[PDB]
């Protein structure tokens, strides 16, 4: 009889005509990844195009339903997921225009190919040619020119795309009842209606600015430390005191470092750890990988797997005769269908890999028993955190040294976990600063608060701010450099990333805790362990059916962001980068470039 | 002497749709029950107020056998004293039981690819299910204050689909449900073992 009843009544009808639909969608992804024909394609359109139909006459009538009288926090949260039109207010013209360029920018993204003056026939993509061109050679001028013909052949096509998809998408915010796009995307890290629990739109963008400054001095003695060892490798080309031009670290668009670790190795002769030797030693393989790391699992007390997840999930290339993409992804198909596509090899890192997947599984199959539209992680960043804590754990000397795969008479040594710390900073820490940079110019560019004729200038010089990079070479309004980055062009939200850093060792440092762990973080393991499994589950089983505040005290006794725990994990690593800074200048200088003669 | 029928309850070809089950009132027996355990290896025997592994030398007045076929998640609420979808809108077991289930899992039988949208479940209600009464209408399920005239914005139909697929979980997986439920009161007694 009254609105919540009904409410009530309709999020049931929805919740089960959902999972239905979800799963025939789930489903037909599944099977045209694991196997790419045409006729799988065909069956994917036709079931997404059905679940999207769905969506929208359901939106309609949860519109319906106003969200100012309704009492259960459940209901609204399920409403307000429904309720959330999306792109349907922009009129149907210009939706079509915007999913035009959505389209035309991913394409060109896709498709981007750069052809060197010796041969016009002869050109290479930029996976995998450019990456393995400029993430493995030493040469100066080789990475500049990858670099430079990235950039001038597939920024200044995509700047007056980028233009329009700005436009159209401020115009969706705006009609959605949102300042700019930027304040869309952080509508997920929102909360309201509950006591000292709320979290506002802007407070995103405080705390993020408030833990960046927290972070500011690791990051800066490590880049110190990078390029010092850069200089000793490119001796004429990076001042002592400016900063590193943006082709020099290791990666397109410098996104992660962790290419440096060859050139900014603490000790060159300490062997690093691999245990793929043990791999080939033992003659083991995907299924023993995963028996393994469901073993893992079942040691902090999360329990087994489902064994259709062994029956029909593929875990090995499928030879040659049907080709499939298996990019690492942990499959929720719904009614208990979860599956894993990856194709495992006999390596280290596919062994952490398939415990971060697995672990993405764990979560799934956590929040199984929640409603349709709250089957997912609290906030954006509460997923990866999760998978790669489990990643953390796994590659750690105790644990594998329990497996049998490192022999029991290892050395470990300081040297050893200098090294260690040393490579998780260049591919953890190194990449905060850019995933600041990169989702503060967002903000500010979907904002207004930069003119289209200053998106580049302003572009360099808060990246010569914040990350510490300069251009080799000089960069005119034409380029569209942020719109070159895969996330970019492909409207997805980058703070994520940062938001999954600090949640991850967070939980990190709250389950240490739980697991009566004795010395640094950075050796500590939560196998074996029934409480931290118990506190960890107790957090998974929420999925978002509360707020992801709650769900973070639940785990780290804190409702906000703080980042003591991250410095907490790089002490030894800080104590022995701050040792080695002494005679080198910290900090940088914004007036040097690599061109200016 | 004389069989039970117990054999043709337990491995008809079709169980019925939970919202619709099938009952039959077995009254003139010998209740052998070696065979009753040879089916299959039951998810559920869970009994409710009579031996169970030593049925035998009890005699009662008539025994009910209720067929269904309901997800994994849903056997644990056919017992004495649940609530939730299937136990107050399908099938309500009385507080005062004297029998039991007997629920094992029916994939490679009632699960067929692209889905299997044969079996029903009522979901809406105006009414919680009173025990052992089953109302199979199909009328519309009027959820507001609004005369409903078929299925609209706040008009939903009652029944459900089970989609059944063989590639599910444990908990979404076909199971085949039979109740038996015994009665005995003061009357000529014919089904029991000796
Ligand atoms: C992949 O799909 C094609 C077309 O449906 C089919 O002929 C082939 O057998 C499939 N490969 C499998 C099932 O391994
Ligand atoms: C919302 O409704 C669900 C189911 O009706 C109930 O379990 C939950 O306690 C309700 N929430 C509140 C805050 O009462
Ligand atoms: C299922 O979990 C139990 C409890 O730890 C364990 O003993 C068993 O080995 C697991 N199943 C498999 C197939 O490993
Ligand atoms: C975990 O427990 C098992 C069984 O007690 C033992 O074999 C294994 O070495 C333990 N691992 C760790 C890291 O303590
Ligand atoms: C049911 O009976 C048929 C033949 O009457 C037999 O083939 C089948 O195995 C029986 N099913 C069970 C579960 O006993
Ligand atoms: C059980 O199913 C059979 C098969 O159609 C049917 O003849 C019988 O009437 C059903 N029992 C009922 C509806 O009580
Ligand atoms: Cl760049
Ligand atoms: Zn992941």
């Amino acid at each position: 009889s009254t609105i919540e009843e009904q409410a009530k009544t309709f999020l049931d009808k929805f919740n089960h005509e959902a999972e239905d639909l979800f799963y025939q969608s789930s489903l037909a992804s599944w099977n045209y990844n694991t196997n790419i024909t045409e006729e799988n394609v065909q069956n994917m359109n036709n079931a997404g195009d059905k679940w999207s139909a769905f969506l929208k006459e359901q939106s309609t009538l949860a519109q319906m339903y106003p969200l100012q009288e309704i009492q259960n926090l459940t209901v609204k949260l399920q409403l307000q997921a429904l309720q959330q039109n999306g792109s349907s207010v922009l009129s149907e013209d210009k939706s079509k225009r915007l999913n035009t360029i959505l389209n035309t920018m991913s394409t060109i993204y896709s498709t981007g190919k750069v052809c060197n003056p010796d041969n016009p026939q002869e050109c290479l993509l930029l996976e995998p040619g450019l990456n393995e061109i400029m993430a493995n050679s030493l040469d100066y001028n080789e990475r500049l020119w990858a670099w430079e013909s990235w950039r001038s052949e597939v920024g200044k096509q995509l700047r007056p795309l980028y233009e329009e998809y700005v436009v159209l998408k401020n115009e969706m915010a705006r009609a959605n009842h949102y300042e700019d796009y930027g304040d869309y995307w952080r509508g997920d890290y929102e909360v309201n209606g509950v006591d000292g629990y709320d979290y506002s739109r802007g407070q995103l963008i405080e705390d993020v600015e408030h833990t960046f400054e927290e972070i500011k001095p690791l990051y800066e003695h490590l880049h110190a430390y990078v390029r010092a060892k850069l200089m000793n490798a490119y001796p004429s080309y990076i001042s002592p005191i400016g900063c590193l031009p943006a082709h020099l670290l290791g990666d397109m668009w410098g996104r992660f470092w962790t290419n440096l670790y060859s050139l900014t190795v603490p000790f060159g002769q300490k062997p690093n750890i691999d245990v793929t030797d043990a791999m080939v030693d033992q003659a083991w393989d995907a299924q023993r990988i995963f028996k393994e790391a469901e073993k893992f699992f079942v040691s902090v007390g999360l329990p087994n797997m489902t064994q259709g997840f062994w029956e029909n999930s593929m875990l090995t290339d499928p030879g040659n005769v049907q080709k499939a993409v298996c990019h690492p992804t942990a499959w929720d198909l719904g009614k208990g269908d979860f599956r894993i596509l990856m194709c495992t090899k006999v390596t280290m890192d596919d062994f952490l890999t398939a415990h971060h997947e697995m672990g993405h599984i764990q979560y799934d199959m956590a929040y199984a028993a929640q409603p349709f539209l709250l089957r997912n992680g609290a906030n954006e960043g509460f997923h990866e955190a999760v998978g790669e804590i489990m990643s953390l754990s796994a590659a750690t000397p105790k644990h594998l040294k329990s497996i049998g795969l490192l022999s029991p008479d290892f050395q470990e040594d300081n040297e050893t976990e200098i090294n260690f710390l040393l490579k998780q900073a260049l591919t953890i820490v190194g990449t905060l600063p850019f995933t600041y940079m990169l989702e503060k110019w967002r903000w500010m560019v979907f904002k207004g608060e930069i003119p289209k004729d200053q998106w580049m200038k302003k572009w360099w010089e808060m990246k010569r701010e914040i990350v510490g990079v300069v251009e080799p070479v000089p960069h005119d309004e034409t380029y569209c450099d942020p719109a070159s980055l895969f996330h970019v062009s492909n409207d997805y939200s980058f703070i994520r990333y940062y938001t999954r850093t600090l949640y991850q060792f967070q939980f990190q440092e709250a389950l240490c805790q739980a697991a009566k762990h004795e010395g640094p973080l950075h050796k500590c393991d939560i196998s074996n362990s029934t409480e931290a499994g118990q506190k960890l589950f107790n957090m998974l089983r929420l999925g978002k059916s509360e707020p992801w505040t709650l769900a973070l005290e639940n785990v780290v006794g804190a409702k906000n962001m703080n980042v003591r725990p991250l410095l907490n994990y790089f002490e030894p690593l800080f104590t022995w980068l701050k040792d080695q800074n002494k005679n080198s200048f910290v900090g940088w200088s914004t007036d040097w470039s690599p061109y200016a003669d | 002497t004389n069989l039970c029928p117990f054999h043709e309850v337990f491995n008809a070809t079709r169980f019925a749709s939970v919202y619709a089950w099938n009952r039959t009132r077995i009254s003139n027996c010998v209740a052998d029950y070696s065979v009753l355990y040879n089916f299959a290896p039951f998810f559920a025997f869970k009994c409710y107020g009579v031996s169970p592994t030593k049925l035998n030398d009890l005699c009662f007045t008539n025994v009910y056998a209720d067929s269904f076929v309901i997800k994994g998640n849903e056997v644990s609420q056919i017992a004495p004293g649940q609530t939730g979808n299937i136990a107050d809108y399908n099938y309500k077991l009385p507080d005062d039981f004297t029998g039991c289930v007997i629920a094992w899992n029916s994939n490679k039988l009632d699960s067929k690819h692209s889905g299997n949208y044969d079996y029903w479940y009522r979901s809406f209600r105006k009414s919680k299910l009173k025990p052992f009464e089953r109302d199979i209408s199909t009328e519309i399920y009027q959820a507001g204050n609004k005369p409903c005239k078929g299925k609209g914005p706040n008009c939903y139909f009652p029944l459900e689909s089970y989609g059944f697929r063989p590639t599910y979980g444990v908990g979404h997986q076909p199971y085949r449900v039979v109740v038996l439920s015994f009665e005995l009161l003061h009357a000529p007694a014919t089904v029991c073992g000796p």
